[PDB]
């Protein structure tokens, strides 16, 4: 205030702003306001962390994090989400950051609310018959960023949500691969074995691969950048319309991808299903001959799964193939 | 996750792998030789550790959960060394004759049976501590008396304690140019258990391994410590993608599934590049990403005896690729999915595109050279081969009757060697099943 | 006037903190008073009573504003007795500068529900110490009941007991005092008075301990006066119809201390159900 | 607390045991060891330890509301030691006749008969002084003559003339492999009185308290006054929760209620870690709350004897675990709850889940060094081992018609052999009672 109101009191001894002598006193204000600006942001409000801590927990930045959620959340959410479940639901999302190491010392966010500013929803999107479509995360913004974005006109918040839900369903199907697989896989429970093994661990993999790369190799990435220029000079007005330029991407990606992948996906599902119910039952004569059915029948399915996700995975290593694209055209 | 692992430290091989498993983690997660919790310094966000092989004493000590157990020369070093801080002696438990670095296995069998409540107690402390038990891990030898017999024994108890819980195991198997014959004896008793008892078995053959740590660390003379260096370093790398959040190689079903191809099959080879990680004697180890990982799939690398490439073969059931970057991520990004769509090995029927990755980052603040390292954990068709040499081995030794007289004094040996010839009818049996698996027999519908 | 050692006092004795002894002597004597739904006499007997153990102990604190201006209220005649029990505090000066009428009613709700487990505690010890004399004799199926129903009434009482005094009392009294000594500011006493009050409401709509313990107390009662006596039919039938009682009981409080520690009410709702009649 | 306890001192061992403690209580609230009044404390109550065990005498000092009993020795060695402060002359006794007990229980329970009314003018001063007393503790040793004999017999004057005032002794059996052969004798002639007279007995073996004495605290030359220093640790411990502000609404006889359930099943039994908490003696530890926690469930760290592993078929009736400790409240009650549920002590049907827990935080004044510590209580119905033991020995030695001289001097042995045999037909029917406190047949329906 004193150096600003000085820079006044010269300016009106001139009759007629020039601009070289308006530009200094600017320059000078510039860097007092963006120094101060820099710790603000960066100290007190630990700005960079957050914003990396948002990236994990909100747009599912950080895969550890999902897995320890979606292991606690699997008894809540296999029955319909109805009162009791939203808070139940929050103690699970709540716990699962400490137990990730994300809020479990103080290195870490623990000296920001953000990471504790956020709750689960449960709305009514897809199947009311069973919990997990119905589970989305909501994050409620904190001064000054809730100028920007609100609860109030929010269609930014609108965005994150459907995005949210995309790599969700695939992290559901993945899920119950993974522990449909484990129990088999554990004692106690010839050619026929070993086989039914392989196929089932084979697509387990498969699904597990492709969930890391998104994950990973354009969430986590544009995200880092985003951060780096924001800690290293710039507000908060400039990242949430520079986040709104990805998401519309990661939408738009989303259509084109993944028509012939989850239709597959859906199907496979059912297999992994059929087989499990058909293990378990097994140790006379019966239990024999329903294994037999359900050998044959498991490897057909299988077979033109993978058929059908080497076409998928040829357009991935392309990044735009033809083909692909035709078959998302057909589907819609 | 955070999730517990529980690790076993069993005969002199154990407790010198372990030691120096503790000290290169250490430099890692940037935290003192003792284990005392460093303040500015992060280990709660580069990593998840500090919980999942940690425990915090309230003194703000930490210190790994393991249980020791062998004789008394091994627990006594550690101590002698600045390395004490990782150990406590409450979780050393110590016998004085099931000792013998050489092969005994039964000596080491009857002993645990004798004091099998004294270790369950110990066991049952470790279970009671945890709050999300992932498993158990066990290091040993199963060239030693102390390694091989009592860890064996500990492996049969726990399967039937608990069937659910992963057992994994990094198991040395005995030399096939040692100087003893008594090798056969313990190879038998103990890969029953390993099979059965045991998910998972991480084979170290010491032929080749010995000649790993001869050729590249340079050592002027051997010793257990040095060869058992050349081991932390692999067993540590081969841990990376848990450790570190962001990957979801770090939940316990996950790891299993992809690792783990049948109940049945479920040998791993590993193969690493540099083998030298955090103990450097070699002029350099600082290479392009294209080098180390062309080297992974090459056999003439490896620390257990997958033999070489030709006369042997070339069918990989699995392959899991596992990935230390220092230098550009988008560069092994790219190269990592040109690999699984390349398909090195040889498909038919029964699998085919089972080449896997995990991503992980490599931390500089071991004493490197910049290097980017990688690390493979392969299933691998040619593992058969060891079991065959022990078949041959096994069978001279029975016509010699040579040193019997330990063995009968051992539970096995005295209830006849009919529990022998029934674990060699189903070894064979396994082997077969493996062979198939090269051609395109076992999936045919 | 040294008001910080006031302040102190006044979370342990008002809150239901510490002032431990003086409490059970004062149960201890009004005992058999208690028992009875009320009478005309009772109301100036614990008046006299109450003022009798203040008195007895002496000093020991600089400031006695506690022990006198502390006062007992009544309800009715100025369920049972001890729900009729009730405190007023005159209140010290100079120190009611956001004080209003509901906090006192808030911590005197607190002191209720730890007041009527205590009472329970008290009359069960007397119980066993009458067994043991020698016009009891029969040492019969009547002793080894006594025996077998001291031991598990004992123990759920006092987990009620414990979880009561450590989740709300104790947990409580360690967060005002931090947030007093760290400012001096006069808005930061108004704020930690207000936390501890919203805490005592969550506390006031959970409880509802007291229905089911009133029924066994009476039975006990019934149950202490046969013992005492020498020992037939009758004393067999008593002896039967306590060990139904008890086992109707130990599956509602063992659904009770999981409650405490949770903060749900569901569990809570067959809680309420089961105090009232069983 | 405003719940006074008086403390009783019988035998060579109960006065050095109780000097010790007195010493520990006194160095723990910041004053002097004669006793001096200098509580920082004393003006909103954070002390109010200088009350269930002090007296005010109005001589500007705190004293100890203690009577210590014996033979001349022990009564000499604390007059010359400045723990003479806590001890008017009239609670120094002297009393002997035919020369000490000379470790014979007969001789020791006579001295006590003559000299009746002189020990009851003592008792009933320090009674009607007191505001309010709860009941005794004895402190004594079952291994000499003097802390035998004069310590049964003023249990049975106590049970007698009040019936509703509560006996709970620390009684300190002997040695199973014996120190003093006749030991035995007087074990069995005082455990008879010590079930019947007594309304509580926590059972402290010896044998076991001086391995660990010896052991884990050290100092050349254990003797009596080494194994002592581990007893005034437990007796200060024991009280910890009550003698704090931490609780108050607590008191003796609710605690030994709902440990005690009968009077033929009042045998409790001890655990302790680190074996100090408070410390006097030497060694400092921290291990984590979790780590803390299992072991006080255990049996083999344990200052008595009692079949080895937890959960036993002769099961836990009901557990006590005072938790001493200065960290939130929330993590030991969070282990309470969690460790009935677990079952780790064995719980059955038809007797209910009772596993109680109490907390305390230790004084701001006693020596800042503290970690996660506890002791247990629990009553256990594995106790018979150590009183079956010293019936077995004392029938072997009384058999060869040695060691038999002592006791004949003495009218009670010379004339009622009766007794000895009483307490084996005592023992069975209490092991019968045991038996059916786990079964719904505790009381016919």
């Amino acid at each position: 205030e004193f150096s600003k109101k000085y820079h006044v009191l010269y300016q009106s001894n001139s009759y007629r702003g020039i601009s070289t002598n308006f530009f200094e006193i600017i320059n000078d204000q510039y860097s007092e306001i963006v120094n101060h600006t820099n710790q603000i942001l960066n100290q007190k409000f630990h700005y960079r962390d957050v914003v990396f801590a948002l990236k994990n927990i909100l747009l599912m930045g950080k895969s550890d994090f999902m897995d320890a959620l979606i292991e606690k959340a699997n008894d809540i959410l296999a029955t319909p989400s109805d009162s009791l479940p939203n808070y139940k639901l929050t103690r699970v999302l709540q716990e699962a950051v400490q137990l990730s190491s994300l809020r479990h010392l103080m290195n870490s966010p623990r000296n920001s609310s953000v990471i504790n500013g956020l709750d689960a929803r449960v709305l009514d999107l897809g199947h009311g018959s069973v919990g997990w479509d119905v589970f989305t995360l909501d994050y409620i913004l904190y001064p000054p960023l809730s100028l920007v974005l609100n609860v109030n006109r929010p269609f930014g918040r609108k965005e994150y949500l459907r995005i949210f839900n995309f790599l969700w369903r695939f992290k559901k199907n993945n899920y119950f691969y993974q522990k449909e697989m484990l129990k088999s896989n554990d004692i106690i429970r010839i050619n026929k074995l070993s086989r039914i093994s392989i196929l089932r661990t084979q697509f387990q993999q498969f699904n597990s691969k492709m969930e890391s790369y998104y994950l990973n190799c354009i969430i986590e990435e544009n995200f880092k950048e985003m951060t780096r220029k924001l800690q290293r000079t710039l507000n908060i007005d400039e990242l949430e319309s520079v986040h709104n330029t990805f998401l519309t991407n990661i939408l738009s990606h989303k259509l084109f991808a993944t028509q012939p992948y989850p239709t597959s996906l859906v199907l496979l599902l059912n297999s992994v299903y059929e087989f499990v119910k058909v293990y378990c039952n097994l140790n006379s004569n019966g239990l024999l001959g329903k294994f037999n059915t359900n050998l044959k029948e498991i490897v057909s399915q299988y077979k033109n799964f993978k058929d059908r996700l080497y076409i998928f995975r040829a357009d991935l290593k392309n990044d735009g193939d033809e083909e692909l694209f035709l078959l998302s055209k057909s589907l819609r | 996750m955070g999730g517990e692992i529980i690790t076993l430290q069993a005969g002199q091989c154990g407790n010198h792998v372990g030691k120096f498993l503790w000290s290169q983690l250490a430099k890692e997660h940037a935290i003192g030789t003792d284990g005392l919790s460093q303040l500015p310094d992060s280990s709660t966000e580069r990593d998840d550790d500090t919980k999942p092989f940690f425990r915090e004493n309230s003194r703000n000590k930490f210190t790994p959960r393991a249980i020791m157990m062998d004789s008394e020369p091994s627990v006594i070093a550690d101590v002698e060394n600045t390395f004490r801080g990782f150990f406590d002696p409450r979780n050393t438990w110590v016998a004085s004759d099931g000792a013998s670095a050489g092969n005994s296995w039964a000596n080491g069998y009857d002993i645990g049976t004798r004091n099998q409540d004294d270790i369950l107690n110990k066991i049952d402390k470790e279970i009671d501590s945890t709050d999300n038990f992932e498993g158990f891990q066990l290091l040993h030898s199963v060239a030693g008396g102390t390694g091989s017999g009592l860890g064996s024994n500990l492996l049969e108890a726990l399967c039937d304690r608990y069937p659910k819980k992963i057992l994994t195991t990094y198991s040395v198997f005995p030399a096939r140019s040692s100087e003893v014959v008594v090798q056969s004896y313990n190879t038998i008793l103990a890969l029953r258990r390993l099979i059965e008892d045991s998910d998972a078995t991480v084979v170290f053959d010491n032929a080749s391994l010995l000649n790993i740590s001869g050729k590249v660390f340079r050592n002027p003379n051997i010793d257990l410590q040095h060869t058992n260096q050349l081991i932390s370093t692999i067993i540590s790398s081969v841990t990376n993608s848990i450790r570190f959040p962001s990957y979801m190689y770090s939940s316990m079903s996950s790891i299993y599934s992809t690792l783990i191809p049948s109940p049945e099959l479920h040998f791993l080879s590993p193969s690493f590049t540099p083998f030298t990680s955090d103990y450097i004697h070699d002029d350099i180890a600082h290479k392009g990403h294209s080098s180390y990982d062309v080297m992974l799939d090459l056999l003439d690398p490896s620390n257990s005896l997958v033999s070489t490439a030709m006369n042997n073969p070339t069918y990989f059931n699995v392959y899991n690729t596992i990935i230390g970057n220092v230098e550009p991520r988008q560069i092994s990004r790219a190269m990592t999915k040109l690999q699984q769509r390349i398909k090195f090995p040889s498909w038919s029927s029964s699998a085919m595109h089972v080449n896997i990755g995990r991503r992980s980052p490599y931390l500089p603040l071991q004493p490197n050279e910049n290097e980017v390292s990688g690390m493979m954990l392969s299933n691998m068709s040619t593992v058969v081969n060891v079991f065959e040499n022990a078949c041959n081995t096994f069978d001279k030794v029975f016509a010699k009757g040579a040193f019997l007289n330990n063995y009968n004094v051992g539970d096995l040996f005295q209830s006849m060697q009919n529990v022998q010839d029934e674990f060699a009818e189903s070894r064979e049996v396994v082997q077969s099943l493996m062979e198939d698996y090269v051609a395109a027999e076992q999936d045919s519908y | 006037y040294d008001l910080i050692n006031v302040l102190k006092h006044l979370q342990q004795i008002f809150l239901g903190y510490q002032s431990g002894h003086n409490v059970l002597k004062f149960l201890t004597k009004n005992m058999g008073e208690l028992t009875k739904h009320y009478r005309n006499d009772n109301n100036a007997n614990y008046d006299k009573l109450l003022q009798n153990f203040e008195l007895e102990r002496q000093s020991e604190n600089p400031n006695n504003l506690m022990r006198q201006l502390l006062m007992i209220q009544f309800d009715t005649e100025t369920k049972s007795a001890i729900y009729h029990l009730k405190f007023d505090i005159n209140i010290p000066y100079p120190l009611n500068i956001i004080i209003s009428r509901t906090c006192m009613i808030k911590y005197q709700i607190i002191l209720r529900y730890q007041l009527v487990l205590q009472y329970h505690s008290r009359l069960l010890d007397e119980t066993w110490m009458d067994l043991n004399k020698t016009p009891s004799w029969k040492y019969r199926r009547i002793v080894r009941a006594t025996r077998v129903l001291h031991a598990k009434m004992n123990h759920f009482i006092k987990t009620i007991m414990e979880y009561f005094n450590q989740n709300v009392i104790d947990k409580e009294v360690y967060s005002l005092e931090k947030c007093y000594r760290n400012p001096t500011l006069a808005v930061a006493i108004q704020n930690e008075l207000e936390g501890g009050l919203t805490n005592i409401m969550t506390n006031r709509c959970l409880s509802d301990l007291i229905p089911l313990q009133l029924q066994i107390f009476d039975i006990v009662y019934k149950f202490c006066k046969f013992i005492k006596s020498m020992r037939e039919d009758a004393a067999l039938e008593l002896i039967q119809k306590l060990i139904e009682y008890i086992s109707n009981a130990s599956s509602i409080f063992r659904k009770c201390l999981i409650n405490f520690t949770q903060e749900l009410s569901t569990e809570k709702f067959d809680f309420y159900d089961s105090s009232s009649v069983d």
